[PDB]
RNA sequence: GCGAGGCGCAGGCAGCCGUCGAACCGGGGAUUCCCGAAUGGGACCUCCCGCGGCUUAUGCCGCACUCCGGGGUUUAUCCCCGGAGGGGGAACGCGGGGAAUUGAAACAUCUUAGUACCCGCAGGAAAAGAAAGCAAAAGCGAUGCCGUGAGUAGGGGCGACCGAAAACGGCAGAGGGCAAACUGAACCCCGGGCCGACGAGGUUCGGGGGAUGUGGGGUUGUAGGGCCCCCGUAUGAGACC
RNA sequence: GGGGGACCCUGAGUACCGUCGGUUGGAUAUCCGGCGGGAAGCUGGGAGGCAUCGGCUCCCAACCCUAAAUACGUCCCGAG
């Protein structure tokens, strides 16, 4: 965990960037259809698949 | 001109950076090399670099911290650029 | 910018407006992370497809000379 | 019967003659010619069919 | 070392006096190069002396050359060359065999050539 | 001519200069390695038969096998008494089929054309292999052979296009006896050999 | 091409593109990171380290293994030019290796089954295909597919079960080339030139092959073909590029 | 383009025999493979469901290629 080869960090990073809300306006947008997505993620409870 | 250098990061330490170490702090692309990111700076801005460092943030950008020459003013650069 | 008018232009001149092009859209990122005031958002499209158009064309013009010099 | 030319395609994607009638293939318009005048040119009056059977059954159509 | 099909060992003035007769015979005679060509003419009996190169690999296309000739009555003699004996033949490629039918101005040298090749082994 | 010669000499090898021969030759060829290609073919009257031609893209390749049949490996699971036989097993490919395809496997830019016995002592049987090279401009402009550059003549060794391979797929019968031979073994449910 | 809207699923803010014809549609181009047959060398991380020419330098072009056709020499498979194979594809195809539950009311010959599955090899189809065949009052005349022959001939602890072809009626129809007899470099490929139209074709030069045979001819059954002899034909008539 | 010949050519560890294993409805008469033997070759050779002899009939292997009628549907029109 404190050595890391780059290419894992940047997988790490890439869903890092992945887990965040369902923007507010595209909630309006879609007229409250789309609320979330399938790859939301609890670092405790959900782990990576690497 | 060339493609280093993709933005310059207007963050309060970057600010700071400026203000007292003649710090530039620029968000540069990945395959970039000090020597790459020296080279560019030097040609677009026109001043003298004397370090560089760089790093990869957790969102997988790469930043490079370079610091100018005491001969050249790093808080002009950031006027010309609009950091303010 | 218009194909037209990029290809009334030369290759070094479109090469100039390239590397002016490149430094204006990292200036105006700089200033979209910076600010809020955002008062033309599409600045930053318009600047990638003339740099796309610019390009394509200067290619367009290399092969155009490489083949008319053959 | 018309014995015109079937082009076809090698692995290297070149070109090939090949004749309608037995499926023989070539590359040289000479020897297509030369092929499709000496093997069936009976059909045209010009020669006799080979193989006492191919004679049977040619007398037979007849 | 000698190919078994080699019947006796030639001397090489011998040799040499047989590679002139084939460039004789084919500048003002009558010769065949190849084995084919050189089989075809003493089945016929036309061929009034062979030449055979030293160096036929496999053997099996010159393996016959000298039961034929002997059971016709032809001399025949060997030559170490194959190369040098296909360009006496007068041809670009290296020949394994040569006859020849008509003697022309080497009429002594394949008499001689004969009546030694009688004399070491016939 | 000279090749109704060596066919005549070939006949029997024992009755003739070929048997001390093909005794010292099998002699040099037992410290050669398996695949091997040669300058010209041992048997030209054969060679020339089967297609052989004395122009660029020909290659003659001699290739040396085991004799015998093969033992099957021992089988792990449970087994019932009639599928138990490991010993007296044989290929039902040919040792001549065996050779041929391991020469395609020793050079892959060529095709297999035919091949033909040329020796075998108590141990070894020795084959020579014809091979075309279908990609040679040469080859191409001879139509007798220029077949072989279509693009479904790829891997006819493998698939059983060869002499051989015709041999041990039952085509060279016709009529009574042969009715699950054709089109194909396996349009036969694979039971016509 | 269409003709006033457009900025995906996706109904928002802001702004921009379009009558110099956008969006959209069909065709052709440009860009196309990294790994991946992955190939200059390595992978405990799809990231790294290399060697030579060109280039001012930026930056480009070459270097895997197994072979084919050539050249050089150092003879080292060492270097240079040209060209191949490698991996993938739902089902179908071709060639090999090959079980048991299960049925027989148990079970070993058998069946399951040349099946599941394994290895290898192609294409848009593959394989087969032109008789040393099929049939005998007659005869037919390449292969493939369907109907039928037929649960028949026949196999089988003659137990359970397994199991065709010919003929006949249809679909579709197509037949050709080698080895040898004989001739003997009259031949083929790569690059260049010339005449032709830029093509077909003709001719010429250099290189690589070729007398261990390039090319010409020849492909068949009471026979066919080479060679020899005799009669005539070609003036004409095809076919193809 | 036709007639005659008395000369030459027409595929070898191949066809085929014995034995062993697999396979097949192939049953003393299927096909493939291994081992040990193995010809004629045009005055020639092969097949006709046990073997051999004679007659008759039908053919010329041991080299090569071949479209259309067929199999499939990743995919595309159409239909229920
Ligand atoms: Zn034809």
């Amino acid at each position: 965990a404190r050595n890391k080869p780059l290419a894992k960090k940047l997988r790490l990073a890439k869903a890092l960037k992945q887990n965040r809300r369902v923007p507010v306006w595209v909630i309006v947008k879609t007229n409250r259809r789309v609320l979330t997505h399938p790859k939301r993620r609890y670092w405790r409870r959900t782990k990576l698949k690497e | 001109p060339y493609k280093v250098i993709i933005r310059p990061v207007v963050t309060e330490k970057a600010i700071s950076l400026i203000e007292k170490e003649n710090k530039l702090t620029f968000i540069v692309d990945r395959r970039a090399t000090k020597q790459d990111i020296k080279r560019a700076v030097e040609e677009i801005f026109n001043v003298k670099v004397e370090k560089v460092n760089t790093l990869i943030t957790p969102r997988g950008e790469k930043k490079a911290y370079v610091k100018l020459k005491p001969e050249y003013s790093a808080s002009e650069v950031a006027a010309r650029l609009g950091l303010f | 910018m218009k194909p037209s008018e990029i290809r009334e232009m030369s290759i070094e001149e479109i090469d100039a407006k390239i590397r002016e092009l490149r430094l204006q859209l990292a200036k105006e990122r700089g200033l979209l992370t910076m600010g809020t005031s955002l008062e033309n958002p599409m600045v930053i499209r318009n600047l990638r497809r003339d740099i796309a158009r610019l390009l394509t064309i200067k290619k367009e013009k290399l092969r155009e000379r490489e083949k008319g010099k053959v | 019967v018309k014995l015109k030319a079937i082009i076809v395609k090698d692995r290297d994607g070149e070109e090939f003659l090949r004749c309608p009638r037995c499926g023989m293939v070539f590359k040289r318009r000479k020897d297509y010619t030369k092929h499709v005048n000496k093997a069936h040119g009976w059909l045209f009056g010009r020669g006799k069919p080979k193989g006492k059977r191919l004679q049977k059954k040619y007398l037979k159509a007849s | 070392a000698k190919p078994s099909y080699v019947k006796f060992e030639v001397p090489k003035e011998l040799a040499e006096k047989a590679l002139q007769a084939v460039e004789i015979a084919r500048d003002t005679g009558k010769i065949r190069k190849g084995t084919n060509e050189t089989t075809k003419a003493v089945e016929r009996g036309q061929a009034k002396l062979v030449i055979i190169a030293e160096d036929v690999d496999p053997e099996e296309i010159v393996a016959h050359l000298p039961p034929l000739c002997e059971e016709k009555e032809i001399p025949y003699i060997y030559v170490p060359s194959k190369k040098e004996l296909g360009a006496a033949a007068g041809i670009e490629v290296a020949a394994a065999s040569v006859a020849i039918i008509e003697p022309g101005k080497a009429r002594d040298l394949v008499e001689e050539i004969a009546m030694k090749v009688k004399e070491l082994m016939k | 001519g000279m090749y109704k010669y060596i066919r005549e000499a070939w006949k029997s090898p024992k009755k003739s200069y070929v048997g001390e021969l093909l005794k010292q030759r099998m002699i040099k060829w037992r410290r050669e390695p398996v695949v091997v290609r040669i300058e010209r073919p041992t048997r030209l009257d054969r060679a020339r038969a089967l297609g052989y031609q004395a122009k660029q893209g020909y290659v003659i390749v001699r290739v040396r096998v085991r004799k015998g049949g093969r033992k099957r490996p021992r089988w792990k699971g449970g087994r019932k008494p009639s599928k138990m036989g490991q010993v007296k097993y044989s290929p039902k490919k040919s040792l001549q089929w065996i050779a041929e395809e391991k020469a395609a496997r020793k050079f892959p830019n060529l095709e297999v054309l035919n091949s033909y016995w040329v020796g075998e002592d108590g141990m070894y049987k020795w084959f020579e292999v014809i091979m075309v090279d279908p990609h040679h401009p040469v080859i191409k402009s001879d139509p007798k052979i220029a077949w072989i550059a279509l693009k479904h003549h790829k891997g006819r060794v493998f698939r059983g296009l060869t002499s051989a391979g015709k041999k041990g797929r039952g085509l060279r019968n016709k009529g009574k006896g042969a009715e699950k031979v054709r089109p194909s073994i396996r349009a036969n449910e694979g039971k016509g050999k």
